[PDB]
């Protein structure tokens, strides 16, 4: 669970030359294709 | 659109939208002007 809400944690990073930014950037653009109900957040590292 | 009632809304923003809130930054107590659904068990005295 994530901030009260069942949630399921995904590791990951940037591929060679690729910036952390673009790899998140892309994630955000793949989390927004989900269906119904499937809402994301960036935690750790990420939030920082 | 009028598919929700008064319940239907506070239970909504009691069950999905309270807690969220109440852990936002810089928020302190929060009230609900309403309640949280809960299973209901109306007793029949006559039945009993």
């Amino acid at each position: 669970r994530y901030n009260g809400l069942p949630s399921m944690e995904i590791l990951g990073q940037a591929a060679p030359g690729k910036s952390t930014g673009e790899a998140m950037e892309l994630m955000e653009q793949l989390a927004s294709k989900l269906p119904t109900g499937v809402g994301y957040d960036w935690t750790g590292m990420s939030y920082q | 659109d009028g598919t929700m009632t008064q319940e239907d809304i506070s239970d909504y923003v009691a069950a999905n939208m309270k807690d969220a809130i109440s852990r936002t930054s810089g928020v302190g107590d929060v009230q609900l002007f309403g309640s949280q659904y809960a299973m209901r068990i109306w007793m029949n005295p006559n039945e009993l």
